[PDB]
């Protein structure tokens, strides 16, 4: 109730349909597991660092039987096969390529460990916002309004269950801006005129929910000849 | 033929980048520029081997009368060539395809091309289309300026969010990878200076930033609460997240079903 | 020129489906509100719309609703100024003048760098192999072979650094889009200097 | 050139990547929607010119 306060919605609302709210959820819960389930690339993310991270290092272990220029790429060979005087011409070459090598294969390593933690970031503070509270940033926190979140680990990583609440089945209606009673002129305190045809209520933004119009949710506040589009009716007190 | 105003004194000719674009034939006084023969890349277009052996293929950065006209010559440097029907050749700003009938039909994308035109398998028999890819189904509102909308009813989602966190931490012997265990290697490596130190210091820092981002993203709370051994929440049933006792790791099921689902010396 | 092996490709979506886009969000947000970010489009009279932003930073409906011609002539200037301010100033669009400059840059030095020598005889392999029998043909080519990898190198290093740039404005971009676009933000100077509201 | 290994394929590699990450960029910032919207005949909406 507190959450559907926050969304702006009365908590009479889901005093009265706690038992629909309910199954709902259970539906929505369910179907997660099934979605997951029979889904090839759901878990890409997490897949392409392991993929990334083993070709990086079958790369570097494989450039090891490279030449560069030499005449072999064995050490062992080269040492008892030749004298001191003309080993060192071929081992030097050697060196300056693993070198480079090595050196290729750290600097990338650090490009990508500043990716990972700019996304470790991102999670913390989604950790914070969407499950330590309730947030209004919209489509921060899912897709809808956001009620609640619910954290699951994975395989080096985090995945998120964020609840949302989806307005369904509209219906159209005539408005207007005010109300003009004795000369006065009405706004809402909160909500917004509407008329189904012949008549004229209150209702609340998010909800349909008609109410008899009263001194007791509106505010008089001015005159009556300088809004626009005004509509006179009656005022019960 | 050139349209270069030669001074009568130079032969060759260069540009911005300084590369011969223009001569001069010696024996007859005349100025021709050179440009260079057609060159590219080739791109193959295939759905999966489980569905179908047909392909596509796209030379890129070409006009297709050039390749049509090299290949009557026998002048391309890949030897296979398609059938080429006299209905199955398209130009797009990216290039020359050869073995996709186009259609005016608009479909989301299934595998992207170009500049606007995806490809994809369909049965019409079964073949390879390409088309303009579609942006999404037309809407428009009924705008008014006394008239409104109301939702009368609503709808409980749930979403899933997926994101990485920490990758794996790997340590590097310079000796042992570069030199093995010879020591006039080592003695000869020895002169090139502190190269080695720099390589261990970056990969300890990777590391210890590694540990870093779990601790920082997983230890929000100081205390550790527990759900109460009755669990009756007023409908809402919460099984699935919770953990499970049975099994000895203690995981929820979901998280089981996660953590089979992801396979890695 | 087309360069020598290097080759530019186009992007995906063209210009027109990005105008077709910005399109939509714009008769989104101004025949609906905020109601077509969050589930089914829902209409409403736009003095409406207003009246509600204005509740959102903490003034009754009123006041809109009796200064409404004079906010909205404020507004029509305040527009009509945009096209004036940014048609006679140089610098203002530097931030994306910058990536064409860097990258028209970064491929003119990488194409420059195939005159070098890297202490050979000649820059030209055609002259080296018909002026040279292959056993001393080899001791010149190494050297350029060495010289233009690291060319490559550190081109490709560049590029990484650069594009990781670039995906972090790039996901600014779609914060902001998201939470001043598609609703009203209460974050202290994240749309606007002032009280936020719209975009 | 062939005696080098293979510093070749994780260049394409890198700039493969690149591009494909290009693309993204844009999905992900223009692409918000999944209806397109369209506005009425009459443009007036209160006074406010558009
Ligand atoms: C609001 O939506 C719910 C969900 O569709 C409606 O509940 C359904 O009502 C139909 C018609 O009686 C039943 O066949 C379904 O079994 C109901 N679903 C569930 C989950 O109970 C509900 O009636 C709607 N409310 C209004 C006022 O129309
Ligand atoms: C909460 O949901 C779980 C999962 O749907 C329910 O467990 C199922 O219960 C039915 C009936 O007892 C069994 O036929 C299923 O096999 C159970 N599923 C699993 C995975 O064990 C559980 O009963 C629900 N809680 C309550 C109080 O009803
Ligand atoms: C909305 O603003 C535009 C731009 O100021 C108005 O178009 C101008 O209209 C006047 C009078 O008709 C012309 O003298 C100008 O040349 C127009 N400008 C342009 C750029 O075409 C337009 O009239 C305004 N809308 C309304 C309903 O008044
Ligand atoms: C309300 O009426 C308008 C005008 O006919 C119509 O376009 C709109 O679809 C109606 N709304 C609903 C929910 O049917
Ligand atoms: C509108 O509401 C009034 C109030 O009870 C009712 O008498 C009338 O029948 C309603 N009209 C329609 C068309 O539903
Ligand atoms: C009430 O509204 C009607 C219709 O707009 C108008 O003709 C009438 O003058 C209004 N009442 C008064 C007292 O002005
Ligand atoms: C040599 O070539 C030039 C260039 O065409 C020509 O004008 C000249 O007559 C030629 N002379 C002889 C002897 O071939
Ligand atoms: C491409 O080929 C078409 C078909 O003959 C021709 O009309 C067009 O001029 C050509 N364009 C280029 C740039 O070669
Ligand atoms: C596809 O769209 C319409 C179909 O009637 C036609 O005007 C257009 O020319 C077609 N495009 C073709 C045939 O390339
Ligand atoms: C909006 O109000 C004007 C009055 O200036 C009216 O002419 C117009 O018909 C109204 N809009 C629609 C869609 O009817």
């Amino acid at each position: 109730a507190y959450r559907f306060n926050g969304i702006g919605v009365t908590q009479n609302v889901l005093y009265e349909n706690q038992k629909l709210i309910a199954n709902q959820f259970n539906s929505a819960i369910g179907k997660i597991q099934d979605s997951l389930f029979s889904t090839p690339s759901a878990l890409g993310k997490l897949q392409d660092v392991v993929n990334h991270n083993a070709q990086a290092l079958n790369t570097l272990v494989k450039q090891l039987s490279s030449k560069f220029g030499a005449i072999s790429s064995v050490l062992n060979d080269i040492l008892s096969r030749l004298d001191p005087p003309e080993a060192e011409v071929q081992i030097d070459r050697l060196i300056t390529g693993r070198l480079q090598s090595l050196q290729t294969y750290v600097t990338q390593q650090l490009i990508r460990a500043a990716e990972i933690r700019a996304s470790a970031n991102l999670a913390a503070t989604k950790m914070s916002e969407c499950v330590l509270g309730q947030s209004k940033r919209v489509d921060f926190c899912g897709k809808g309004y956001h009620l609640m979140s619910f954290p699951q680990s994975a395989p080096h990583g985090v995945v998120f269950l964020h609840v949302t609440y989806v307005p369904a089945q509209e219906k159209n209606f005539t408005t207007a801006p005010a109300i003009c009673h004795d000369g006065k002129a009405h706004f809402p305190r909160e909500g917004v005129f509407v008329s189904n045809g012949t008549h004229w209520f209150v209702t609340q933004r998010n909800f349909y929910e008609p109410q008899i119009i009263t001194t007791d949710n509106t505010f008089v506040s001015g005159n009556c000849d300088v809004v626009i589009g005004i509509v006179n009716n009656t005022v019960y007190d | 033929k050139s349209n270069k105003k030669f001074l009568p004194f130079q032969q060759f000719g260069r540009d911005i980048v300084d590369t011969t674009d223009a001569v001069r034939d010696p024996q007859t006084l005349e100025i021709l520029d050179i440009t260079p023969c057609s060159f590219g890349g080739v791109s193959v277009i295939t759905p999966g081997t489980n569905t179908s052996n047909q392909v596509a293929v796209l030379y890129q950065g070409v006009n297709c009368t050039e390749v049509s006209v090299a290949i009557h010559a026998d002048q391309l440097t890949p030897t296979w060539r398609v059938y080429s029907t006299g209905s199955n050749v398209f130009q797009t700003r990216a290039g020359c395809l050869i073995g996709a009938e186009y259609v005016n039909n608009s479909y989301e994308c299934d595998i992207p091309i170009g500049a606007g035109i995806c490809a994809s398998y369909q049965t019409q028999s079964q073949s390879i289309i390409a088309y303009t890819m579609s942006l999404g189904a037309e809407n428009s509102v009924a705008y008014s300026n006394n008239s409104i909308a109301i939702p009368t009813n609503f709808t409980i989602s749930v979403t899933t969010e997926i994101l990485p966190v920490s990758m794996t931490k790997t340590s590097v012997d310079c000796t042992m990878y570069i030199c093995g265990d010879s020591t006039e290697c080592s003695n000869l490596l020895l002169q090139y200076g502190s190269f080695c130190t720099q390589l261990k210091r970056a990969l300890t820092g990777i590391a210890v930033e590694q540990d870093k981002n779990t601790q920082e993203v997983f230890a929000q709370v100081k205390q550790i609460y527990k759900t109460p051994p009755i669990k009756y929440f007023g409908g809402f049933n919460f099984s699935q997240i919770l953990p499970d006792p049975s099994k000895p790791s203690k995981r929820s099921p979901i998280e089981d079903l996660l953590f089979n689902k992801v396979t890695l010396a | 020129q087309k360069f020598n092996g290097l080759t530019v490709l186009p992007p995906l979506l063209t210009d027109e489906m990005i105008a077709q886009y910005t399109s939509a969000l714009l008769a989104g947000t101004i025949t609906s509100g905020w109601t077509f970010g969050a589930g089914p489009a829902l209409q409403i009279p736009f003095p409406m719309q207003m009246a509600y932003r204005f509740n959102g930073i903490g003034v009754t409906q009123n006041v809109l609703y009796e200064n409404q011609k004079l906010i909205a002539n404020q507004f029509n200037s305040a527009i009509g100024k945009i096209q004036d301010s940014l048609f006679s100033t140089p610098s203002a669009l530097g931030k994306l003048q910058d990536v064409v400059n860097h990258n028209a840059q970064a491929l003119n030095t990488l194409v420059k760098q195939l005159s070098s020598k890297f202490g050979a005889i000649s820059s030209v392999l055609n002259d080296i192999l018909s002026r040279l029998d292959p056993p001393e043909a080899e001791v010149q080519i190494d050297r350029l072979i060495t010289g233009r990898l690291q060319s490559l190198q550190t081109y490709v290093t560049q590029q990484l650094i650069r594009a990781a740039e670039i995906r972090a404005s790039a996901n600014l971009a779609a914060t902001k889009m998201s939470e001043c676009v598609l609703g009203q933000s209460k974050r202290v100077d994240f749309c606007g200097k002032g009280y936020h509201l719209m975009s």
